[PDB]
């Protein structure tokens, strides 16, 4: 079977512009487990990001977390960044404080 | 309230070299307490929680032992299940593995539950009752055959049923600061312009634990789902959940909308409404 | 804790 994921990009905590925190991309509802996850800061590829474990829901369905710490601000753009073998070509979510 | 203890397995086939990558998660409700990866160093059962790391070393030999053997049998189950559906030795599979028990209130047994899944689609599973088993095809039912000739279902009602629980008891009373703490969602409300005539009101639950939860909006009193929208609840990677839930409002009528927060840490479930000076 | 399953597919 083949199930595009579905992505969200968010921040552990609200976020405040100049004040620490961890930027997110969980990617779901995918199979087969293989992807790839990057976080990006105006468009180029974060390098300390870690992950979790690989787990599955319900319907065998995949989910994993991608995470760094960041610090918000004004001029940085974030983003994730996904490819899958359901993809034509990668998609880029650009994160947004208020989702 | 209720809780359970679940373990999910996944073995992915690596057709050009070498054994499938294997990955090996435990729960107590939703936190992930073990883990096991094929691709990591220590080649061990490893502790994701600290209540865990109170158990001595020869739980950890034990574990490591038994999550190895389960590597090995996914490995045997990927070749068999390649000649099962006539596949090619080209291809890269997957089989899947949950198993773990539910308990209620009073930390007595509830449910129990086995299953596996070969490419994503339910495979064969154990029935409710503990006894029987659900084979999804005609390649599962020749596992089925084989099963019910080997006793299988037996001993696995008396892990679920025996082992599961007490050891699931053990973890509760041992992790209580967390595992018997419920944090209830932090909430708010954010406005946000969608046009000079509309905007959207997005409500918000934070930190929460366990996962479960529901967001309603009602307009007047009653239920809306047209105009809304509900993210999943999704990890905030500190062992807690968020989830938001949105709707598209006429600007200047926000006050006939509310957002219903449902939640195990709530005694009472919550309301919130937009503060005009906000 | 984990089983000792004999679920050998």
């Amino acid at each position: 079977i083949q199930r595009t994921p579905k992505i969200q990009v968010y921040s552990r905590h609200p976020a405040e512009n100049g004040k620490s925190n961890f930027l997110n991309c969980y990617v779901s509802g995918f199979h087969p487990s293989d992807i790839e996850v990057d976080l990006l800061k105006n468009g180029e590829r974060i390098e300390k990001v870690e992950h979790s474990d690989l787990s599955f829901s319900k319907d065998w369905s995949f989910y994993l977390l991608y995470y760094t710490e960041f610090t918000p601000t004004e001029k940085d753009e974030y983003a994730c960044r996904v490819n899958h073998v359901t993809l034509s070509q990668p998609k880029i979510v650009k994160w947004d404080r208020d989702m | 309230g209720s809780h359970s203890m679940r373990y999910f397995f996944t073995s992915v086939s690596r057709p050009g070299r070498g054994e499938p990558r294997f990955i090996a998660v435990g729960y107590v409700d939703d936190t992930q307490f073990v883990r096991f990866d094929s691709d990591a160093a220590s080649q061990r059962m490893e502790p994701r929680a600290p209540w865990i790391e109170q158990e001595g070393p020869e739980y950890w030999d034990g574990e490591t032992r038994k999550v190895k053997a389960h590597s090995q049998t996914h490995r045997v189950d990927l070749g068999t299940l390649r000649g099962y559906y006539n596949q090619s030795e080209a291809g890269s599979h997957t089989v899947q593995r949950m198993y773990g028990c539910d308990v209620g209130s009073d930390w007595r047994f509830l449910r129990g539950y086995h299953q596996y899944a070969y490419d994503g689609k339910d495979y064969i599973a154990l029935k409710e009752d503990l006894r029987s088993w659900t084979a999804a095809d005609m390649a599962a039912q020749t596992t089925k055959h084989k099963w019910e000739a080997a006793h299988v279902a037996e001993q696995l009602r008396a892990y679920l049923e025996g082992t599961c629980v007490e050891w699931l008891r053990r973890y509760l009373e041992n992790g209580k600061e967390t595992l018997q703490r419920t944090d209830a969602p932090k909430t708010h409300m954010t406005h946000h312009a969608v046009s000079d005539h509309e905007a959207t009101l997005r409500c918000w639950a934070l930190s929460f634990y366990p996962a479960e939860i529901t967001l309603t909006w009602q307009r007047d009193g009653e239920d809306q789902t047209q105009d809304t929208e509900l993210v999943e609840t999704r990890p905030a990677g500190d062992g807690t959940f968020q989830k938001w839930v949105a709707v598209v409002v006429p600007s200047g009528q926000e006050q006939r909308y509310t957002c219903h927060v449902q939640h195990e840490g709530l005694p009472k479930p919550l309301t919130l409404r937009w503060e005009p000076s906000s | 804790a984990l089983n000792t399953p004999k679920d050998h597919i």
